[PDB]
């Protein structure tokens, strides 16, 4: 019976606040931030982009975080590649649209694998180009050289959820359904079938 | 068409489904004239026969 | 008998079972306008069986309404990556309760310890066993394995827990209460319901053939009773037994309106009385 | 909207109410609602009682039967009803009969009399039917007979 | 019990189970709706519980329709072969199935090769056999004459057509499966279902006696289990399993509205959803 | 259990069964319209549903109906005589006859005579009693003190008054036909109904409880059976049979309409077609 | 029983304990008002007493609030990992501090050293050890594993710190004073108070009952001393003593508003008084 | 004390109890607007204490209250069965129910087998008892007649039923569980509630005395215990657990009622939240 048609409270994504006595403080803290440049995203250059990236492990939910700079981990041993990572960094910017800002909760997807060694091996190579993006990676390296099943294969590995899940889930809520889709996901539906996977580009 | 991208709606709704023609007869109470007439006149002391 | 039920199945089974009531009560409203004309009554009923307002049977035949059964079914209790997009199972956040089970325990399934100390032989509604060996009182001789309730008819040389008459726990377990030796013999009796609905054998018989014949690799005609314990022992462990009555409500009445929708004979009540 | 299915929509009936700006509590508009709907039914029934009905006076050709609520003869239009569900309608008709019965009235100060009363079928909704109910137990407080009177 | 059921049963039976059902439902609708006055429920239902909506019926009373059922019956199951021209049995072209059977088996009629070897004995849902003496594995011990369908349990030293737990035939013959020495006994038990309707067994009590007094030199008082075998060993060959239903539902509808018209009480479902 | 039963129960059994037939109704009305969504069916059932039009229980709450079931149950059977007028209820002779019963005869009571000639076991449908020394033909073993009614079928070494199959009285006695010697065993079989009825055993399990946590000097948790014999055992001695069956249904009816308001499952057709 | 608090359970016990306050006030404002007439005081406060004004509810019924704190329970203490997504969870910025406790500590807990060297029983708010082998004077005989505050009466052959006969520590150690003889027989009695309420216990066990029958695999019945301990045990030691307040008060508030919804009698101090 | 309880006790104890709330709310009120100038706070009451709407009471002073409260003990506890017509008594059925019980039971009351076996000695809230002659393990050895409800701790040498430290049944027998030689002794505590109400014990010491005064022949002053005790006692057995609460709850309320009258202090909380 555990099923909710709201997308951040999927069982993929994790809630977190600061202490109850802590949370006018760390309010201050953000616009720190934000008076400095502490933002990623998907359009701008992938020289100041990746300058921003530093996923951290979480051990309790009872972190300070800010929407647009946060990304989590859990501690493992396992090694993410640059597929996986781009796809993860894909998924959590596309799915913060949806984030709750009048709350004092955020909700962030986990990664299974520790991205770290992929993002300081992308950092140190990385040249001061004024049209590279995040995102033009990630068409250069995930759409362009892998099909839509493998590539799904291996975000629903990147997350706890298995593949069934994923394909199961984003029938329920939408806001799934659309996340997919901006990163470039068809979803075909048939009777008597399993679920096909495609780009948007082939079709 | 008509609606605007914000919707009103309703949660809750009641009506009588019926599976029987014969289950719309319900039962009324009246007073029986015949037997228990309604009164007309009051009760008076006699008086002035004529 | 291989099945695989997947984390939706009562979501399934709460669609199923509306389709079948919704099925069977036309059926009932068709026999009563029959009125003895030129057409058969399965003329009749071919033109007029067809559900209003449902969604997801596309037909307005009888037809639509076998091939959402199949569909649901499928989904439900064979396949886990198939899962029908034209039936409201985004809704489905509450589930009502089915009706009561029905079905009288007559052959209860027990299972003897490992010592070999016992004969299992089995009556119409009682069970007893002899003792190969000498046993000590105050020890396990039997216990059953299909939950059942109910009160107690006679129990002989042994002992259960039971106050007023009335079983304790779904899953009575038979102790001997006094020394025994040289091979006797302990009975013990019950007046209870198995999991199940008892009316509706026979269309459940000719429903069980058709069901079997499109899905010959996963199911197999065979009695009510061993479809009902196979289902119940494919069931997931950790499910809270609200669900699970749903689940077996539905693998029951979708056979049983299989086999009705082709004897076009009256429904049981726990079908049509969801 | 098919054959053997009947559904009956709920229509206002009064349209009294005074929303509390205050918002103190939801009590109060159900009491503002069925007071004043109260006091425009009590002056409907004021010095009278239900006496008269619509029947078919009695004959040879069977017993009393009413005819009191909508007539069943509109039901075919309102209701599109097939031949084989038309033919129920007769017998409906015939089966409306009239039972007789007796209520008690009076209190100890007053005397202990007893009225004879009537229970007519009618064709309508179970919430007429309450209504109707709730206008006959409030109309026949305190009556009684000529005869416990003059004693 | 000396009775001849002719060629036009099914177009009697059809018109006589209609009149049941049509009675049976008036019955329930006027029993909804006493009013406790000063009538009593009796004199009510003689007053509206007899108009029922059929062409034939002389009078709108109880009396009429007891005296319809009357003529029906006897022009249907007893020596008069005399045609009731007054129902609409013009336009019988097309009958309507009667609902399933629902009658457990707890005696199942039995009969022995009669060469003489077995003693057999009858017990509440099951029958065992006592070997006089020898026999071989695979000959015929014990055979049923009615029908009987539904899954099979407790069988020990012999063998039945069985798969699944579901019998395969309707008249199920025992065979010894090992050569049995020493006057050994075999048993088998059927959790089946037999011919005719189980609800409603007072109601038939009432009406068999109540039409046994006015047929008295072709009817006896006598229960239902032994009226339905004489009434099914009683129906011709030539007869369709459709149409054989069809008789035997007026056959045992007849005495229990007979008797459900003097006692005021509910009425079976098997009657009701006709 | 005791309780005091005065002779004014039939007419609030009555007005109890009536009750809860219409909460029957009711629930399965609201029943049938219920979508699967955000409320639970619960809630449902306690906003829109329970709404009944009865005279005499101005309650349209669930808990309403439930308190008016507790206080006409209190005052038909527990508090002693009492007239019915003072709770409201109106006292009228003109009342409607309740369904027949239909409760399975398997554990029917019977007390053995004086003397200790006899020892009796019990079976599914049957006694089998042995005698410890020699008796003649023509003296009583056993006699029914619960009544019964139905067939009678494998009656070995003993007599039965009987024609036709079906039993003459509704206390049947055991005679033996011929003299035994050598501790032998008589057995009588029945396919019976006895008092009460068979449907809704889940409902009456929790509904005891329920009422039995009120009236805790008066009602202990017991089976159906058991209840069922204490009710008759209790009622006046100069009271009709169709009193007697009135109060009955009204005492059965009580526990699984409590229980049947707790588990929002479907209603047995003796409840609701009353 | 197992049960896993989550990280948040402050949050939600804090809108639990509001509800719970909420609807106690609801019941004896409704209680006060209750004018003996013609409706019974449930169906009076099952029409208006569930009409809240609280974010997360959706009824206006009794069972929409019990549902509610059905849901706030399995979230807050049950192994199920669902947040409640419709209630003001997700916006709270602050809590407010809970009532004190008022449970006497009649039998404390206590754990014993690893040595052997005592026995220890209990008596109404004592505790008190015999010696087996020699033992100095100085070292631990005994301490409470469960949090007391309070004083200290009638002391012998034990010290214990406090000044003024107030504790000094939550949690005080029992060491000897005197050297003493193997058989020698020391007592502590305390005039504290342990972790809980001490009223409205009926309520909490028939509560308790209530929520165990649905959540029957995590929560058994037991006494209101054993719940409060395994609850206490179960907290994460990462707490402060105020979050630790706020869950415990809703752990032990939610069976005793769920009982009060049953019988409506009044609800106790700490409840309506948060 | 002499008394007799009639059968309709509750009725008038529903009206008393009432009062007497009412009485104290008053009180409060008053109490809340005291000028605290040159007259004392008995003038005051005396001037402005009454209660002016109430049917039944005759005076706008507070000895209307006291003279109501006088004929509702009379009529209600003592040997007049004289029914109050001057209260107006609608519904004897209706009653709302009275708050649960909060008094500790401290000197609990047992009775010994009556085969002069044990000696019994009493302590704070445990008895403990010697054996006289050798007992075996099995056997009772003490039975409590006043009910209570409560937890168990410190069960040494004897069983009680019990469920997580929870006590079963309201009267728990107390049976030995080991062979126990040379007199030994076994304890037995319990912090359970007894029957009646812990607070406001000095307003029933000082009213028991007036009323005591006026009833002299029929009520003797006395501890609150023994007078709940014979109270308990002189119920009928005839008398569910909702009424004897009632009756109870009246029974304890106007003595302390009496009282408060006279010393003006404040109120208990189960008087005030009737």
């Amino acid at each position: 019976m555990n099923w909710s048609k709201a997308i951040n409270f999927q069982p993929f994504m994790l809630e977190t606040r600061p202490p109850l006595t802590t949370i006018p403080i760390m309010d201050q803290l953000v616009e720190i931030g934000e008076r400095s440049n502490q933002k990623w995203s998907m359009t701008d250059r992938l020289f100041f982009a990746i300058r921003k990236i530093n996923p951290i492990f979480v051990t309790s939910s009872q972190i300070p975080s800010k929407f647009d700079y946060t990304i989590l981990q859990m501690p493992t041993q396992l090694i993410a590649s640059l597929k996986e990572t781009l796809l993860f960094l894909a998924f959590s910017y596309y799915l913060r649209e949806y984030q709750d800002k009048v709350g004092q909760m955020k909700f962030y997807p986990v990664a299974m694998k520790n991205m770290i060694p992929i993002v300081n091996y992308l950092k140190d190579r990385v040249h001061n180009n004024f049209d590279t993006t995040l995102e033009q990676a990630y068409r250069q390296n995930v759409v362009h050289t892998l099909s839509a099943s493998d590539a799904f294969d291996l975000l629903s590995g990147m997350i706890a959820t298995t593949r069934l899940d994923l394909i199961q889930r984003t029938r329920i809520c939408p806001e799934l359904l659309n996340v997919l889709n901006k990163m470039s996901f068809i979803l075909i539906y048939a009777p008597n079938r399993p679920s096909i996977l495609s780009w948007k580009n082939q079709s | 068409a008509v609606e605007m991208y914000v919707a009103v709606r309703i949660s809750r709704f009641q009506l009588e489904v019926l599976r029987d023609l014969h289950d719309l007869v319900r039962s009324r109470t009246y007073l029986d004239v015949s037997k228990s007439p309604l009164a007309t006149t009051p009760i008076r002391v006699v008086e002035y026969v004529r | 008998m291989n099945l695989e039920i997947n984390n939706f199945a009562p979501a399934i089974s709460s669609i199923g079972s509306q389709l079948c009531s919704l099925s069977a009560q036309k059926l009932l409203t068709c026999r009563k306008q029959y009125g003895n004309g030129a057409k058969s009554f399965e003329e009749f009923y071919a033109e007029i069986g067809g559900i209003i307002g449902m969604m997801g049977i596309n037909s307005q035949t009888p037809s639509g309404i076998r091939e959402a059964i199949y569909r649901l079914y499928q989904s439900a209790f064979l396949f886990g990556d198939i899962f029908p997009e034209s039936f409201g199972i985004q809704n489905t956040q509450n589930i009502k309760p089915p009706p009561g089970f029905t079905a009288p325990a007559k052959k209860l399934e027990v299972v003897l310890p490992q010592g070999g100390a016992f004969d299992l032989i089995y009556n119409n509604g009682e069970i007893r066993v002899t003792t190969t060996r000498n046993v000590q009182a105050g020890d396990l001789v039997c216990t059953v394995t299909f939950p059942i309730q109910g009160s107690v008819i006679a129990t002989r040389n042994c002992h259960v827990n039971e106050i007023g008459g009335q079983l304790t726990t779904t899953r009575p377990e038979i102790i001997a209460s006094v020394p025994m030796p040289a091979r006797t013999v302990i009975v013990a009796s019950f007046d209870a319901i198995e999991i199940g609905y008892g009316e509706g054998d026979d269309l459940f018989a000719i429903g069980i053939a058709i069901l079997s014949n499109r899905f010959n690799g996963q199911i197999t005609p065979m009695s009510r009773h061993n479809y009902m314990t196979q289902m119940f022992a494919n069931l997931p462990a950790n499910m809270s037994e609200r669900d699970s009555s749903a689940v077996l409500h539905f693998a029951q009445a979708a056979p049983v309106v299989l086999g009705m929708m082709e004897r076009l004979t009256g429904a049981p009540k726990w079908v049509l009385d969801y | 909207p098919e054959e053997n299915v009947y559904i009956l929509l709920p229509i206002q009936a009064y349209t009294g109410g005074v929303i509390d700006r205050r918002d103190a509590s939801f009590s109060n508009f159900a009491y503002s609602i069925a007071s004043k709907l109260m006091m425009e039914l009590s002056a409907a029934t004021h010095n009278k009682i239900f006496t008269d009905y619509t029947r078919i006076a009695a004959s040879a050709l069977g017993p009393e039967i009413s005819t009191e609520g909508m007539p069943l003869f509109s039901l075919i239009e309102s209701l599109e009803l097939t031949e084989a569900e038309t033919s129920r309608l007769p017998v409906i008709q015939d089966s409306m009969v009239i039972q007789k019965s007796t209520a008690t009235v009076g209190n100890a100060q007053q005397g202990i009399s007893t009225i004879n009363i009537k229970r007519v079928p009618f064709v309508g909704s179970a919430f007429q039917q309450v209504i109707d109910q709730l206008l006959w137990e409030y109309s026949t407080t305190s009556l009684t007979t000529k005869e416990q009177r003059r004693q």
